[PDB]
């Protein structure tokens, strides 16, 4: 064949950290279905939104938002435990059915796009031109919340393993071990992805007491 | 496995 219909930009939805995290391909030939299953970012997240997002860049905020929608009544759990199956399908006509579900309590919700929404042909050329024209910068945000994601978690790790070590805690280490969480706490704020590596480094060398309780 | 955000 010598012509088709394809998606031509890449579609996906926004996860934890600011990131589009792509499930159909810029290309990708229409009709096509992909599914995926996501977690919840926190503990205890009853809650999700599902930012549906066409294009090429990997900061979420700098594509094309389609729509939105939220899925809630999700047990609350520890981070990670959900399973929310994430479904795009493009149909033949271009129509976008982008659907969430979260396996354990079965909940689902899901939203319609019409083909004639996104980017129109210049505006595609000037996506796929802006997207190389900095590469290099999107995967430096890339690694940044690769790294800001980990600092976040060992955050929440650490302070709950001082609250169950409690009295078996020394003071002296726990005085460390809050400083050091403060240190790693503003280190996340910032765009220095050393920098936050740095105060983890710090945060594990006065943990060491706390890591054998 | 990717993680999403709170509303």
């Amino acid at each position: 064949v010598l012509l088709l219909d394809v998606t031509p930009l890449s579609l996906g939805i926004e996860t934890m950290g600011g990131v589009m995290t792509t499930l159909i391909a810029k290309n990708t030939t229409i009709p096509t279905k992909h599914s995926q299953v996501f977690s919840t970012a926190e503990d205890n997240q009853s809650a999700v939104t599902i930012h549906v997002l066409q294009g090429e860049r990997k900061r979420a905020a700098d594509n094309k938002s389609l729509g939105q929608f939220n899925l809630d009544g999700i047990n609350p759990a520890p981070r990670g435990m959900p399973q929310i199956e994430v479904t795009f399908d493009i149909d033949a006509d271009g129509i976008l059915h982008v659907s969430a579900k979260d396996k354990n309590s079965g909940k689902e919700q899901k939203i319609t796009i019409k083909a004639s929404s996104g980017l129109n042909e210049d505006e595609i050329q000037k996506m796929v031109r802006d997207a190389e024209a900095n590469a290099e910068a999107d995967r430096k945000f890339e690694e940044l919340v690769q790294t800001r994601n980990q600092g976040d978690h060992l955050l929440h790790s650490t302070r709950k393993q001082v609250e169950e070590a409690g009295d078996k805690l020394p003071a002296d280490d726990k005085t460390a071990i809050e400083s050091a969480l403060t240190a790693l706490e503003t280190a996340l704020k910032g765009e220095d992805k050393a920098a936050i590596e740095a105060k983890m480094q710090e945060l594990a060398q006065v943990s060491q007491k706390l890591m054998e309780i | 496995l990717y993680a999403i955000p709170r509303p």
